[PDB]
Parts: structure tokens; C-alpha cells; sequence
RNA sequence: GGGAUGGCUUGUGGCGGCCAAGCGUUCAUAGCGACGUCGCUUUGAUCCUUCGAUGUCGGCUCUUCCUAUCAUACC
RNA sequence: GACUAAUCGAACCAUCUAGUAGCUGGUUACCGCCGAAGUUUCCCUCAGGAUAGCAGUGUCGACCUUCAGUUUUAUGAGGUAAAGCGAAUGAACUUUAAAUAUGUAAGAAGCCCUUGUUACUUAACUGAACGUGGGCAUUCGAAUGUAUCGACACUAGUGGGCCAUUUUUGGUAAGCAGAACUGGCGAUGCGGGAUGAACCGAACGCGGGGUUAAGGUGCCGGAGUGGACGCUCAUCAGACACCACAAAAGGCGUUAGUACAUCUUGACAGCAGGACGGUGGCCA
RNA sequence: CGGGACCGAGGACCGCGCUCUGCAAGGAUGCUGGCGUAAUGGUCACCAGCGACCCGUCUUGAAACACGGACCAAGGAGUCAA
């Protein structure tokens, strides 16, 4: 016998989505290829967020995007791996290029009416395969009723 | 000698007052002062049970407490390392700034001419006579 | 106790600023090997001069071989041994060809006759008896007698233990 | 003297655990003398 | 095995019976091996052994 | 629903003092101590002082074992 | 407290009703991955509770920062042995200094310097705290190890059990009773102790070969009627003893020793002889 | 320099090399014989050597006690709603 006071630890993170969405499976295959064959850390972070559950992908609003588009970020491509929602408190939407997992109808309409562009993540993979000149944004994780109750 | 909160002190019960004392455990222990009164001080000590440490708090009369020299060597080495490194940068030569453990002894030769060895029996014969 | 050798072990206290040249101490140790010899040296030095192993060093270890291993000699051994009563002096004699053979015979003898194990026995002196008149024990005196000659009655012949059966009854006359 | 952390936290500033037994003794004596003075007053009224 | 010899054997990477390691002799290592002597055999290896 | 001290024991008291071969000790002369001993516990008397069941034993029939032997045998 | 249809300290029948039980019994395929626990701390106890600790599944965060039942180093506790007193003085003497484990500390997240304030404190702009700025990366300032991170969420058993070593406190006629650490067991198979909760070795996927541990090698039984020197003869020896019987015990059993003593000026054992006179000493 | 045992995982080449026409260098090939069927292999019954307590429950720390079990078939116990 061998004395092993320490214990080998199995992985405590997701390695695959629990979702059965076929298009998400295709996206996961594409970003597995990109994070294996490139050196860009952007692709690895994107792959990990594609694995995540919905409470780990809180929505990002247009006012949050407009806040982060200030101070030299007006030309960077915004990348969100969750839903982008509309904020009707934001009366003037700036021009922006946003790639998201999905958009709400009003958010897509307001971005296109302001003159920006909405992209899917596979179009993002085509145009920026190394994540150059991008702004990777997350929504508020702890802004949940249960997390308040913790 | 007055103490302050945060000072490190040793606990040593002295003399005949260590007779039938209810707490023999804290004698010879070292801790940090959290509370000071004129005749007694409050010390945080840690007792280590199974895998974990737990915190104990004791009140010690001043005559059984001295300030400790726990950090004195570390502070002295920090000062000497600073001044040695400054002198080394001035003179353009490297110097050793880390302690090392004691090494095994090296080879040497011992003369016999004025130091002839004395043969010893397991019992000295002077004691036998 | 075992195939012993005699070692000269010389050791000293580690030199200091007050004592740059400490005194050297020599003992003769009967031991199976050098590790045991040095351990016994430090044991006796701790018992005598209060010099510890950590504060001292071994200067020399040498093997003392018998000068004439082909010459039959008589040996007197003065020893002390420890029992439930305490420590007892003993003088005994052995007829051997070397000091190491005498000391091994002493250890087997003390074990057989008094159950005295190795660590309860302190060997104090091993001397070669120079003259026949120096022999005191009758079990050596009968061996040093003039014109000594004896027969060997009732000798069991050496038969291999693997030969179970014999066709003739053996004889005990040679 | 081992002291409880909760008791030391609830302890007033400047006070020590070395006077707690004298505090309890002073409280008990005060109650006893109050009862004694009440008995003396009633006996004087009678 | 008591916890201090168990810890010293772990720090010497001697976790299984008949495991062997090389140790450079300093005081900080010699005292450790002195403590775990009821479980180990050690000595000074020659070039052929190495 | 839950339950149903032990290789013990045997023949010679306790307490207190003394003695004591020995064990210790011999810069302290203390302490332990077998074998013993001494104190307390009616001229063959009196018969006018019986001192508390919580604790349970028996008998019949019949067999065998121990010896710590009452008898028989030898000494 | 008898009887009232084999039913009576309250008949029989149906219903409420699948009444309630904390008590008893039982509770249904397989393989794989992990895997425990017994005063820690608080509360009025028994017909008591929580709770720490120890576990498993999910995640998430830069799985960033390193940390560690270990040694070393400085310094405490244990000054306690020891050496000397041709050092002083006299365990309480000290130049020096034990073993055993043991506390605290050992960096850039650090060390200082300077600036001021203070509602602390100090005789005091004095210390300290609070901030401010600066200097220090020339080595990042012991060793060894490091699939050992952290935070949430949810779920579960056990949370004043047994034995033992060591240490410590009390005791008895003898037993023993409390604590503290550690190990084992409850949850655990294997080899050996003939046998077995507490002993020794060793921890476990299915197989082949090799080598061992504890324990063994006269037969049962794998392996030696193996080698060396001695000891012992028991009218139920002894072979796994240590405790008790049990004592400073009893032995004309047998060996090995120590001390004292005698001895050719003849010891020790014997044999041949002497063993006397005052004197039938005094009293009775 | 001999003597013996157990084993042959992998499946084009690639590598490290060497004693370099080639090799013992990132895992066995070459040569030969008998047989081609119950011969090897397997199942069942039995003998032999060694091994091996009767399950479940309960209790405590554990055993022991105690409780249930003559045998077989079918039925038989964490469900549904808020």
C-alpha cells in the first residue's frame, strides 16, 4: 500500500454544455477547434462561456454596452455570450458592432436603427478568429433574487 | 514595563505562585496582546486540536508576562540584508543574503606529537581502587 | 556475540575558541563492525568523560589484528556484568588463539552460564597470561599439564542426515 | 484565567475579569443589607 | 504511524514500502531522517549504487 | 416494548510501642525491616444478661467424582 | 366486582376509522466513482437540545494567490543533567551547557526614513496610531515537499462509544477512578500468534513470475533431526514469559563466581593416645 | 563464461543508436514433428488435497442474548396532490 494523505481531484468545471441545442453543439465544435488551433485567450474564454448555464449567463443590456463603449472603445467589436436586452431608459443608442449569443427583438431593432451591426458568434468567428479589437462583456451575475436570498 | 495591543508576549509563571495553579498549559506559551489593564493583560493563544487550530483567550497578571523576541532575528536580517546589498552594489561584488543550513564538516588532519591519546577503560581504575 | 573484531577507536571533542586542541581518547572495542564500534565508543565516552556525539568527532578507527594467531594462548578476562542484584566483578579464563576468539567465547559462556546478554556485560581487561603459573582456573590448569594425552570414548560417527536407513549397526569406537 | 470571547466583547471598557467576583459579592451584600434595613424599619414601627 | 513521522515520510516522498530517495546531508535533513528512523534504513551510497 | 467477582479461595486478630539479622546511609544518620516481644481485649466459676430474615432452604429417588481420612489396612 | 348468550373494573353490532405510537417487525436488479463520525462551543437537568468538526454532488472565479500536524535558524518554556570551582561565589554555585517533545517568528502583501494631525498618550513634537511623500528588484532574502487553490449552492450521517501506549491527578486490603494527546476499532479483507473485538506483520481490481515481513524449518506442515560453546533430569520438567501465589522463603540438587580465612611452622577428614592439679570452688 | 524458470504487450515506415554490405538499436521470429479429432477446449456428476459458522433483524463500542425463518407459487411496502 501507498500512503496518500492528499487526494487527486476530479475536474470541478463544465467540459461540455448540458443543453441539447444542436446549433449550440455546432458552435461548441467550432470554438473547440479555434481554442485548440489558436493561441488567442479570447477563444478559450468564449468556449468556456458557451459551456455555461443560464444563471451563469446573465443578460447584458444596451445601456451597459453603451457604458463600456466610452473612453476609446467606440470602434471595438462587443462580444457577449448571453442575451442582449433592450433598455428603454436609454433614449439614444450609439452606433455599435455587437456579437451576441442571442438578441431580443427590440434590442436588435434599436441597434440596427442606430446604424450598428448585430452578429452571431459564428460570424464573429469568421471575422475575428483571434478576437482582435474586441470588448468582452458579462452581465451582473449576482443580480438575482436567489443570490440576494443567499 | 507597559504593554500595547498587538505586542507579542511570552507567559512564564514564576516562583511559588506556580503551585496548584489551575492552568499549567499556558505556561511557556507566546501570544499577542488584545487587552491591557494596569495589573493584567489579555493574550490570544492558539491550541491545536486534531487538524485545526482553535483560539483561546487568557488574562495574565503582568508579573508572569515578558515581551518576546520572536521577530527580532527577522528584523535584524532585513536590516543587514539591506545594508549588505547596498555595500555590494557600491563595490560591484555579489554577496550571500540567504541563510543556509549547517554543512557536513570537511577533511582535515590532527597531529599527535604533543597530544598523545589517553587509553580509556569502560570503568576508570581510579574509581576501582 | 557474533564474528567480532577488535578496533582501536580514537575520538575527541570538537575544537572551540577556548580549546583549540582538545584531548584525544582511545579505546579498544570488540564489535562486529565499525558502526557498532563507533557507537560503543560514544556510549562509553558519554558514561565517562561526558563528551557527546554531537559535540565530538571520530579521529580514527583501525583494526587491531592478532600478532600470532597460530599460537595457543591462555587469556584472563576481567569483566563486570549486570543482573537483578546489580553489578558483579568476574575473572574468567579462556584457552584460545586470539583475543577476539577469547571475547567471543566469553560472550557465549556468559550467555550460557548466567544469561548475561551483550549490553549487560562490560569488558574491563583482556590479558594474555605470560606464564603457566599465572593460570588460576582448574579447567585451564588440567589442559596445560605436562604430556597431556587423552582418548575419545564413545564417538558417534558422522552419518549424513539424508541417508535414512542403514544396513549395519554403527560403532562408537573411532 | 481563561475568559470567554463573548463575555470579553460584552465587557465594559476599562473593566477586568479580575473584579467580577467582587462585583457579585457587592451585589449580594447590597441586597442583604436592603432586606435587613426593611426588617429594622418594620420592627421599629411595631 | 504518528502524525509527525507520517508528515516527514510524506515530505521525504517515502509513501510506499521499499521506496528510496536521495538526500543531500544538511542539519535540516539529518534531523528529519533521525526522527523517521523507526521506519527507514539509510546510508552513504557509492558510485556503483548511484 | 425492553430484560432476567473468577488461575477468586484455605491455619493462625486488630491497633500501639519496643527489639531486631539485614536493606539503605555513611558531606544528611534519616528512613524501610523478617524473626519476635509487651500492652488492651474462674483456685476447675456462673447457670438471675439467648442482642433484629432485604438475601432461603429442603426432602425423595439415583449415579458419579474429589480428598481436605470418620472407620477398616499398613507405618 | 359476581352475572347480563364460551364476550364484563363495563356486553354485542356497524360507523367515525386507513384513529394515534416517539415502540416492535419489514421495506424488492446490477456495476462504477467518492466516503464518515462520539463534550468543539453554548445554553436548568433528566423523559434535553442546538452547534463546530468530519462527507457527497453541482458549479463559478485569473483553479489568482502558494501553502505544510516536518526539520533548520533566532528566541521563549523545560536551567533540568552535565563540566569547573589551578573562573568568581556558594536544585537553590555559575564562564558554558542537557535528552524528550513544545510555543512564537522567518518579506516587496515586506522593511525603514520623512512629513504633518491626534479626538490616544507623553514633562514634552515625546512614543504610538492615523494619513502623506520617499528610499529600497542586484540577488525576493532557511530546508524539504507541493494533481494539496478559493468561494458559493444544495444534500447526509454522526456529533458525552470501546480498547491500548505515553503523560498527569487522585486512590484501594487488593482491585482501580478521572483527565490530555496519539493509535486502533465500530466500517476491514490478507499472513502469522493451534483457536479468538483489542497481539505482531501488512492494508485488498483480475492473473503469471520473482523476493520478503511477522512467524517458522522432528512429524502432523512448506522449510534443518543445520552449525558453535555451555546449562538443565523435574513422582505429570520445559518449550508465548512477564501478574499472583511469594518471603530478607525452604533445598546434604547441579554448575559458575565474589569476599574473608586456614595450610609442609602440616590445613580440612579420620585413626592412636592425652583430656590433668587447687577442687567434692560458693550457696542450696 | 555457463545452467534454469515465466513472459512475447505492439502491428507499414518514421526515433535514439551501434560492432554500419548489416544489427541483439521505439515489445518473436525462424526451422521441424505428430494429429486434424472429441486429441486440445467446455459442461455435468463424483472422488481427492487445501480452504470455508446460518441467514435476516436488534443492541451497544462491540459480541453474546433475544426475535423471525418446514417448503413452493402468486401478491407484497417512500406514492399522489397542493
Amino acid at each position: 500500500g501507498i500512503d496518500l494523505r492528499w487526494k487527486h481531484v476530479r475536474s470541478s468545471h463544465r467540459k461540455a454544455p448540458k443543453s441539447d441545442n444542436v446549433y449550440l453543439k455546432l458552435l461548441v465544435k467550432l470554438y473547440r477547434f479555434l481554442a485548440r488551433r489558436t493561441e488567442a485567450p479570447f477563444n478559450k474564454v468564449v468556449l468556456r462561456r458557451l459551456f455555461m448555464s443560464r444563471i451563469n449567463r446573465p443578460p447584458v443590456s444596451l445601456s451597459r454596452i453603451a457604458r463600456n463603449l466610452k473612453n476609446g472603445n467606440e470602434k471595438k467589436t462587443v462580444v457577449v455570450v448571453a442575451t442582449v436586452t433592450d433598455d428603454n431608459r436609454l433614449l439614444q443608442v450609439p452606433k455599435m458592432e455587437v456579437a451576441a449569443l442571442r438578441f431580443t427583438a427590440k434590442a436588435r431593432a434599436r441597434i440596427e436603427a442606430a446604424g450598428g451591426r448585430t452578429l452571431t458568434l459564428d460570424q464573429l468567428a469568421l471575422e475575428k478568429p483571434t478576437g482582435a479589437n474586441t470588448l468582452l462583456l458579462r452581465g451582473p451575475k449576482n443580480a438575482r433574487e436567489a443570490v440576494k436570498h443567499f | 514595563r507597559t504593554y500595547r495591543v498587538g505586542d507579542i508576549v511570552d507567559i512564564k509563571v514564576n516562583g511559588a505562585v506556580q503551585k496548584g495553579m489551575p492552568h499549567k498549559f499556558y505556561h511557556g506559551k507566546t501570544g499577542v496582546v488584545y487587552n491591557v489593564t494596569k495589573s493584567a493583560v489579555g493574550v490570544i493563544v492558539y491550541k491545536r486540536v486534531k487538524h485545526r487550530y482553535i483560539e483561546k483567550r487568557i488574562n495574565v497578571r503582568i508579573e508572569h508576562v515578558k515581551p518576546s523576541r520572536s521577530r527580532e532575528d527577522f528584523l535584524r536580517r532585513v536590516k543587514e540584508n539591506a545594508e549588505l546589498k547596498k555595500k555590494a552594489k557600491a563595490e560591484g561584488v555579489p554577496v550571500q543574503l540567504k541563510r543556509q543550513p549547517a554543512m557536513p564538516r570537511e577533511a582535515h588532519t590532527v597531529s599527535i606529537a604533543d597530544n598523545k591519546p589517553v587509553t580509556l577503560a569502560p570503568v576508570a581504575y581510579e574509581t576501582t581502587i | 556475540m557474533g564474528r567480532l573484531q577488535e578496533y582501536q577507536v580514537i575520538g575527541r571533542h570538537l575544537p572551540t575558541e577556548a580549546n583549540p586542541n582538545p584531548a584525544l581518547y582511545r579505546m579498544r572495542i570488540f564489535a562486529p563492525n565499525e558502526v557498532v564500534a563507533k557507537s560503543r565508543f560514544w556510549y562509553f565516552l558519554r558514561g565517562l568523560k561526558k563528551v557527546k556525539k554531537a559535540t565530538g568527532e571520530i579521529v580514527s578507527v583501525n583494526v587491531i589484528s592478532e600478532k600470532h594467531p597460530l599460537k595457543v594462548k591462555n587469556f584472563g578476562i576481567w569483566l563486570r556484568y549486570d543482573s537483578r542484584s546489580g553489578t558483579h566483578n568476574m575473572y574468567k579464563e579462556y584457552r584460545e588463539t586470539s583475543r577476539v576468539a577469547a571475547v567471543e567465547a566469553m560472550y557465549a559462556d556468559m550467555a550460557a552460564r548466567h544469561r548475561a546478554r551483550f549490553r549487560s556485560i562490560h569488558i574491563l581487561k583482556v590479558v594474555e597470561l605470560e606464564k603457566t603459573e599465572d593460570v588460576k582456573r582448574p579447567y585451564i590448569k588440567q589442559l596445560v599439564a605436562k604430556n597431556l594425552s587423552f582418548p575419545l570414548p564413545h564417538r558417534v560417527p558422522k552419518i549424513s542426515t539424508k541417508k535414512i536407513f542403514s544396513a549395519k549397526r554403527p560403532s562408537t569406537f573411532s | 484565567i481563561e475568559v470567554s470571547a463573548a463575555k470579553e466583547a460584552m465587557r465594559p471598557e476599562g473593566t477586568s475579569v479580575r473584579g467580577d467576583k467582587r462585583r457579585e459579592i457587592r451585589a449580594r451584600v447590597k441586597k442583604n443589607q436592603k432586606q435587613m434595613l426593611r426588617n429594622q424599619r418594620i420592627a421599629a414601627e411595631k | 504511524i504518528p502524525p509527525k513521522p507520517r508528515k516527514i515520510l510524506q515530505l521525504l516522498r517515502l509513501r510506499q514500502i521499499n521506496n528510496g530517495v536521495f538526500v543531500k546531508v544538511t542539519k535540516a535533513t539529518a534531523e528529519m531522517i533521525k526522527i523517521v528512523e523507526p521506519w527507514v534504513a539509510y546510508g552513504y551510497p557509492n558510485l556503483k549504487s548511484v
